[PDB]
């Protein structure tokens, strides 16, 4: 709608030289300023608008920023409690060495090539 | 030299007036179509860019209730 | 092919698969808190038994 | 023995042991609206 | 249902419209026209007829 207003600034501009040009009726002219006027006002209404909401949609990238780095923080102490407790699955007789020993010398020929 | 803040239109209806007082061929007036020329290429540059202002209010205000709530959280499990 | 076709002694030790069962549920736990992505109609969720 | 005393250490600094939470987090809710 | 360029910012982590995500919905068409009607979600066929 900006440049609708614009516009609409620009051809009351260029009526109102037109008018000065051709004759001087007061009625005229003075309404072709004061529509002028409103459109202005318009414009202006508009305008403060957009520089309002983007003022306020920095402010919300900021605040955004802020949420995310609370995330991370509450991230990072959850992280570091799961870390020390190392979560681990469950898990899935004593000897006598000279039955062993035997027993090993015995394979020793056996697995060795 | 180019934003499309309050002060720029400040400058336009300046340069309205100006004209106006002013008033064949005008200096100030080339001077006024000059500048309404760069706030018609200001405004053509413009992009829509558009999320509704109210729920901008409210996003702002429920973020906000968002961070005061991580930040009690976080100082109740520090204590 | 030994691993694949192996096969575990058939006794489970059902304290043992509670214990299982317990590190499981808090290894979701785990994931889920840093699980990147939850949608979020899943935002609420029961680390169940 | 290491993992063991960082175990108590970190348990230690986050320790808030409680019962019955709800309660807790509804007097949570009440103390972040003051 | 495309997401809200206002729900996209919101959404984050935990909370994700990353989903896909779409609804059930209901438009009669009528000679030349065509109107989206509402669909309670406890809505008998014989009911919305």
């Amino acid at each position: 709608e900006y440049q609708r207003a614009i516009d609409s600034i620009e051809e009351c501009l260029n009526k109102q030289l037109r008018l000065s040009s051709e004759k001087v009726d007061q009625y005229v002219l003075i309404e072709n300023w004061t529509s002028l006027v409103g459109h202005l006002k318009t414009l202006h209404s508009l305008i403060s608008n957009y520089t309002n909401g983007r003022e306020l949609q920095n402010e919300i990238s900021s605040l955004l920023k802020q949420d995310k780095e609370l995330d991370l923080q509450i991230q990072d102490c959850m992280r570091e409690m799961t870390s020390i407790y190392d979560t681990h699955l469950p898990k899935t007789q004593k000897v006598n060495a000279e039955t062993l020993l035997d027993y090993g010398r015995k394979l020793s020929k056996f697995s060795s090539a | 030299a180019e934003l499309l803040s309050q002060q720029d239109f400040s400058i336009l209806q300046s340069r309205l007036l100006e004209f106006l007082a002013s008033q064949t061929a005008s200096k100030e007036l080339t001077l006024l179509r000059q500048g309404i020329r760069q706030l018609k290429e200001k405004v053509s540059k413009m992009e829509p860019e558009e999320m509704t202002v109210k729920e901008k209010k409210s996003i702002i205000e429920i973020l906000k209730a968002r961070i005061a709530l991580k930040k009690a959280f976080l100082k109740m499990a520090l204590s | 092919t030994s691993k694949l076709y192996m096969l575990s002694e058939s006794p489970l030790s059902t304290k043992q698969i509670l214990q299982t069962l317990h590190a499981l549920n808090m290894l979701i736990r785990i994931r889920l808190s840093l699980y990147e992505i939850i949608p979020t109609p899943f935002q609420h969720f029961t680390i169940a038994n | 023995r290491t993992h063991n005393r960082q175990m108590t250490e970190t348990l230690e600094k986050y320790k808030s042991l409680d019962f019955n939470m709800e309660k807790e987090g509804d007097v949570i809710q009440q103390l972040k609206s003051s | 249902q495309p997401i809200s360029a206002f729900e996209r910012t919101l959404s984050s982590k935990r909370s994700s419209c990353e989903y896909d995500h779409f609804l059930l919905l209901v438009e009669w068409h009528h000679d030349g026209i065509v109107e989206h009607v509402p669909l309670d979600d406890h809505m008998d066929a014989q009911h919305l007829l």
